[PDB]
């Protein structure tokens, strides 16, 4: 299962500065961006178009031109007619896209943030509030669904062209999406926090796809005390991820990492401090 | 909120061999930041920024990265200003952590 | 110079006969396209409004069509009448709510000829309801094929023609009025008036 | 869905302030105020999206808008200029694209009042040659010796204003035409059957409504002060 997702953000500074920028992917391969200084959406892969013509791409493209212009000032309008109730400074940011199940079946979706909270989603034919969301958001959703056209673009947009397009952007982008990367490991230790305590450090990077596996271990034994750090991004689309063990200082002989991840082949790797 | 500095090398760091430090700044808003990387303390030139991005949680992210050797001596760290902070927040690279 | 541009400037029509009148745009988006017509110091009133990719529309005589790919409207009168005799404008919407800016077009000048069908040119001469001596000339029931010119003397007042309509009789009259302080025999004496002109005494 | 604006007509003075207004009562939220000049489309001044909002439209230089009630919107013109002698539409409207129009504001503004003055009105009966020869009866209304060109010519029978029949020169002609502030005279025509004219019964008025000088405005010239007044002049049908 794949999930795409086109994330736009908005900073309206006051009633003139504004800025939209977006950026697009497929999983956790970015595959589109969107300055707010580009005429047009760059492809930052070479399967970036799926299976769309260059017809067809221009004219998604002039879909999404159009929308930026106007979504700036509808924007600019709306917080004069809310005025005084919402002042600048002003961030919006949208996630659209779907996610992309077996035998063709799909789940779109289009969720808007204002000031950093979700408050209102495209559902159905219309746009609504969804739970804790502001009353005084009631007039601009109002206002919005009064646009009948919007309303008939954005249905076939997120029903339609967004898993028409993932399907083929899927078939285009295989060879990237089945990538393997293999981890390389590296070991490092520190003082922890307590007084007479080391902390081991198990480095992994150059992975990918994301799921791995990474233990401490003395022997068979796995060690329970193993903390994982979150997953942090290489610049070549590759994962890093350390897996900490505080442990007393003399205790580190005998201790190892080992590390199983699908690129390996079974060959596990495996340091000993 | 107020941003998270983690300071990594792309491979085993090794004292006069050619290597990539990244700095990937996360869970701050508003998105306005300044990011610099630093050797000694000195701004290094031809730092790569990927795009800004968000996550599920709305909050955005930043990856910094530079080519740098690491040595005995040198320094190297990643400094953030950001407006929910008073003073920028400066994070050294350690090898070892 | 603007974003809606209509052609013709102004036209000139005989009762009966169609006419076409065009709009283009560069406005983007384009929601929605209304033509309107307004008399003659009057206001706005809404002929037609199109507003799918490829549309056409009628209202009575009034049919339009758009073509939003060329940017492109057309607003058709068929068998024209005297009170089609008005200014015709194109306006675009560019969004399907409030949020929407409307961009004008100038407007087109439609003047309509009536048909005289039973001419009988005459000169007439009216009293002042309370003064005597006060008098008008009327120069009335010529058919528009008559120009009535303004006079060669500075103290001799000509108004240019007018037709009204007698809408219960169905009877349109052209007419013109002279008047000085002169006689009605010489007041249209500048003017090309028809042989068989009627002068009463 | 209905909207009105007051007044209709007025005449100003450079350096004078004028106040336009709009009325709506369908509670939309929605007002705007446009003008319209030979040559152009409608260009908005002033916007307002609810009581106590005003913004700035594509040419709101010399105008202030205030929204004071969901019902009014106002178009103030501090110190008029001749730049601002134009024919003024206000519109409202709801969440919806559409936009109500009112039916527009003539406003003429002038360097100086002091040639202002209303009009003489003289009605003359049918010709008895007409009568005869064609059945119809042509009624003349004669307006004269007026300045500005603000009127608007009007026909009563019986206290119920008549449309049908009626033709009015298009616009004013110069008693002076070299002059600089020439008067201006009108002439109107109404026909009707000879046996309407001949019935005894049928009152006949031509009403010119002229547009002037206010209450508020100076005066200072020695003649009568020549304020915003109707002038009309009547006739009784007869055998
Ligand atoms: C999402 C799936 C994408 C899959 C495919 C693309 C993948 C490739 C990569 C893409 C990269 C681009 C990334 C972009 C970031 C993601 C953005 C997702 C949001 C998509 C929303 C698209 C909306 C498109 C429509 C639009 O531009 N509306 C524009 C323009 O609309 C006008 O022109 C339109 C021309 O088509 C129609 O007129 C013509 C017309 C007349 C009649 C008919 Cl019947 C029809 Cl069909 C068409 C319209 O009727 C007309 O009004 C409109 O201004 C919208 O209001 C713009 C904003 C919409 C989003 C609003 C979000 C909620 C904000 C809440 C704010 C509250 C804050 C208050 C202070
Ligand atoms: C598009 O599909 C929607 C329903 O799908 C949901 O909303 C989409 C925007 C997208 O997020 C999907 O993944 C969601 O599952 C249709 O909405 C229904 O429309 C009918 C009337 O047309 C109405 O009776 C239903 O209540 C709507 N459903 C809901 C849940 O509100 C919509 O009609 C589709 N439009 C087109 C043009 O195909
Ligand atoms: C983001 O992009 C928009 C669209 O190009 C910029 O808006 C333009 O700004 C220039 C002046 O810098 C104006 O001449 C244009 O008329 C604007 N375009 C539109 C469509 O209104 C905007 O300035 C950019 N933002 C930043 C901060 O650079
Ligand atoms: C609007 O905000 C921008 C960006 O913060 C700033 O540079 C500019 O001074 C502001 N403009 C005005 C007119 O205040
Ligand atoms: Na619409
Ligand atoms: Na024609
Ligand atoms: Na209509
Ligand atoms: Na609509
Ligand atoms: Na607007
Ligand atoms: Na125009
Ligand atoms: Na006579
Ligand atoms: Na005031
Ligand atoms: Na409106």
């Amino acid at each position: 299962n794949y999930t795409f997702r086109c994330l736009q953000m908005s900073s309206f500074a006051n009633r003139s500065w504004s800025r939209t920028d977006s950026v697009v992917w497929l999983g956790d391969l970015q595959t589109h961006r969107w300055s707010n200084d580009s005429a047009t959406i760059s492809f930052t892969k070479p399967w970036s178009q799926g299976k769309l013509s260059n017809q067809q791409w221009e004219k998604l493209q002039h879909m999404f031109q159009v929308y930026r212009v106007s979504f700036t000032r509808d924007i600019q309008e709306l917080v004069k007619m809310m005025s005084p109730k919402e002042d600048y400074p002003i961030e919006i940011q949208l996630s659209a896209g779907c996610e992309m199940y077996p035998g063709n079946a799909s789940e779109s979706f289009l969720h808007v943030a204002f000031q950093g909270k979700y408050v209102v989603r495209f559902w159905g034919t219309s746009w609504q509030t969804v739970p804790g969301a502001p009353s005084w958001l009631d007039l601009p959703i109002k206002v919005l669904n009064a646009d009948q056209g919007t309303s008939a673009t954005v249905q076939m947009l997120l029903n339609d062209t967004c898993p028409l397009f993932v399907r083929g952007l899927l078939e285009a982008g295989k060879s990237d999406l089945e990538k393997q990367e293999k981890p390389v490991a590296w070991l490092s230790s520190v003082p922890s926090s307590a007084h007479g305590h080391r902390q081991l450090v198990c480095h992994v990077s150059g992975f990918y796809p994301k799921p791995v596996w990474v233990m401490w271990m003395r022997g068979d034994q796995e060690q329970q005390g193993t903390h994982r750090g979150d997953f942090l991004p290489n610049a070549d689309e590759t994962w890093y991820l350390q897996a900490t063990l505080d442990v007393e200082a003399g205790e580190e002989a005998g201790l190892a990492c080992r590390v199983k991840h699908s690129s390996l082949g079974g060959q596990d790797i495996i340091l000993y401090w | 909120k107020t941003p998270q500095i983690q300071v990594y090398s792309r491979h085993p760091p090794e004292n006069g061999k050619p290597n990539i430090l990244n700095c990937y700044v996360t869970q701050f808003h508003p998105p306005h930041i300044e990011i610099q990387m630093l050797k000694n303390g000195k701004k290094i030139p031809k730092v790569e920024m990927s795009d800004m991005s968000f996550s599920k949680d709305w909050s955005f992210y930043i990856l910094a990265h530079t080519e740098f050797t690491p040595t005995e001596t040198d320094t190297y760290a990643c400094r953030v200003k950001h407006a929910s902070m008073a003073e920028p927040k400066t994070v050294y690279w350690d090898r070892d952590m | 110079k603007t974003q809606v541009e209509q052609s013709p400037q102004s036209l000139v029509v005989r009762q009966g006969e169609n006419c076409v009148l065009q709009c283009n745009y560069s406005v983007t988006p384009d929601n929605h396209l209304r033509w309107f017509k307004q008399d003659t110091g009057k206001g706005l009133v809404s002929l037609t409004v199109l507003v799918d990719q490829k549309d056409k529309t009628s209202n009575g005589r009034y049919s339009a069509t758009l073509d939003k790919d060329a940017k492109h409207s057309t607003l058709h009168i068929t068998a024209t009448l005297l009170d089609d005799t008005a200014t015709y404008i194109c306006v675009v919407g560019d969004r399907g709510s409030a949020l929407g800016r409307l961009h004008f077009g100038a407007g087109t000048q439609l003047i309509v000829i009536p048909d005289i069908q039973n001419p009988d040119p005459a000169v007439y001469q009216l009293r002042d309801s309370k003064s005597s001596d006060k008098s008008v000339c009327l120069f009335t029931d010529f058919d528009s094929q008559t120009n009535v010119s303004q006079s060669k003397d500075s103290d001799v007042y000509i108004t240019d023609k007018c037709v009204l309509d007698m809408r219960s009789m169905d009877f349109k009259s052209n007419s013109a009025v002279a008047w000085s302080n002169f006689a009605c025999a010489n007041a249209f004496n500048n003017s090309i008036i028809p042989e068989d002109t009627f002068f009463p005494s | 869905a209905a909207v009105t604006q007051s007044p209709r007509n007025k005449v100003a003075v450079t350096g004078g302030k004028v106040t336009l207004s709009c009325n709506q009562t369908n509670n939309h939220n929605n007002m705007y105020w446009y003008r319209q000049d030979t040559g152009h489309g409608l260009r908005l001044i002033h916007y307002s999206y609810g009581a106590g909002s005003t913004e700035k439209g594509d040419i709101p230089d010399g105008y202030k808008a205030s929204r004071p009630s969901q019902e009014n919107f106002s178009l103030i013109l501090e110190l008029a200029t001749p730049s601002q002698t134009s024919v003024y539409f206000c519109a409202s409207g709801d969440e919806g694209y559409t936009q109500y129009f009112g039916p527009g504001t003539r406003l003429l503004v002038l360097e100086d009042l002091r040639n202002v003055t209303p009009p003489k009105v003289s009605l003359f009966e049918p010709s008895k040659a007409e009568i005869s020869h064609t059945q119809k009866a042509t009624l003349v209304c004669l307006a004269t010796g007026f300045y500005p060109d603000h009127v608007e010519l009007s026909w009563w029978v019986n206290g119920k204003e008549v449309h049908s029949g009626v033709c009015t020169d298009p616009q004013p002609l110069k008693e002076q035409p070299a002059l600089n502030d020439s008067r201006y005279s009108l002439s109107s025509r109404l026909r009707v059957s000879a046996t309407f004219w001949q019935n005894p019964r049928n009152h006949f008025r031509c009403q010119v409504q002229f547009y002037g000088l206010s209450e508020n405005d100076e005066w200072t010239q020695d003649r009568a002060k020549p304020v915003t007044q109707i002038v009309s002049a009547e006739a009784w049908g007869r055998a």
